[PDB]
């Protein structure tokens, strides 16, 4: 379904702007993998290549609420 | 459609990439101050930094755990205060007296709201409170049998420590 | 009580003092340099592991001074950002700011109280943030009371009574 | 100027730093260091003089030790 990729999308970047860094990481791990079992189910090479750079998009995303998460777990 | 659906998730990117790189950096400017040990002006430099959403993440790592800071200190510090109360130099009694109604005061509240509740840090506290709270039982005993003297602080330790008899 | 018996009495005693002073510098100066490096937790466990009575009770007068002080400019600075989160549209915050509130209340709010009680350049400082963290608490103290009507703000208005 | 009454003050300020009262034991140390020089310079006898002089070193020595004990406690702060 595309309309659950645009909306976890929209979860996980909901849930990195409130500082909720576990849930936001379920749902970027989980657009990932969603948009990637889509990508490969899209015929159209030309619609491949575009949904690609969405993927890598969504991953910096990810990899920043990591960092963040990091720097977190040094007040520990 | 696809058009909208990509359309709709990079409409956000942008913004997304600029927030987070912003906090993530004012995170690592407070976290600078803490790895100095300096509790008043990491405080204080979250606050300058003027980004809620920075207090907001600081915050919830304190709110997760104050409890156990505060159960940690109590388990080596009682023993201690212990030593202290045994002491035959009044002064060392004093001290002693002092740190445990201090401890009492700020500590007990929390002490008592943990071992009233429904993963491994939730284990970790109930552990450390399950011996702090038996320091405390300890000491009580020694406070009550020295508050026969007359020795008024050891009257007023009592009454902190009513919840244990 | 004639000069030699009054030398002889005081200089009997020299010997020790100055070993048990340097000992005990030494001692607190091991317990210093860790806490320099900012580990509150290891320089506790430094105190302990000396395993000297004199030392424990030196720093526990310290903190004994100063811990009232220490939790009453912590309230003064964080009190106004819980006040913010209270009053935030978002969910979250408010839950951050009452969690935060509820752990001052318990734990430092007895604090604070005992040091409106009880020469000093400091005693004109004290009153004066004991007298800003009451105006930041009243002020919270309404938004509680008004936005208790939820259940976490009705646990901090009991905390609040007073 | 009574000598018994330096030796008790001596005494008194060697327990309070025994004891980590240190404030208090500063007080006496001071107050023995004056009360024994002001004696210090009573005493005609050569000999007696030098002898007092240096345990008033030897007070002054604690005294030190007690400053730096308290230095070293107010970088706590």
């Amino acid at each position: 379904s595309l309309q659950m990729i645009v909306e976890n999308v929209k979860l996980a970047r909901e849930y990195a702007l409130l500082g909720n860094y576990d849930s936001a990481m379920v749902y970027y791990q989980g657009v990932l993998d969603q948009m990637n079992k889509y990508l490969y189910s899209v015929k159209d090479t030309h619609l491949r290549q575009k949904w690609q750079q969405v993927w890598q998009e969504i991953n910096v995303e990810a990899k920043q609420v990591k960092d963040i998460m990091k720097t977190l777990e040094s007040f520990k | 459609v696809d058009e909208d659906a990509m359309s709709q998730i990079r409409k956000g990117h942008d913004t997304m990439f600029v927030v987070l790189t912003s906090r993530h950096k004012n995170l690592d400017t407070v976290r600078a101050v803490w790895t100095t040990g300096d509790i008043k002006t990491s405080v204080d430099s979250a606050v300058a930094i003027n980004d809620l959403s920075v207090v907001v993440d600081l915050l919830n790592i304190v709110n997760q755990k104050a409890s156990l800071w505060a159960l940690d200190l109590c388990t080596t510090v009682l023993p201690q205060i212990e030593k202290l109360l045994q002491s035959k130099y009044e002064s060392y009694v004093q001290t002693g007296c002092t740190s445990l109604k201090l401890i009492l005061q700020a500590f007990l509240p929390l002490i008592t709201d943990i071992l009233a509740a429904p993963d491994i840090s939730r284990e970790e506290r109930l552990h450390k409170c399950r011996l702090c709270f038996k320091q405390l039982k300890s000491i009580s005993g020694l406070v009550k049998s020295k508050s026969g003297l007359s020795g008024s602080a050891f009257r007023e330790l009592h009454l902190l420590m009513a919840s244990l008899d």
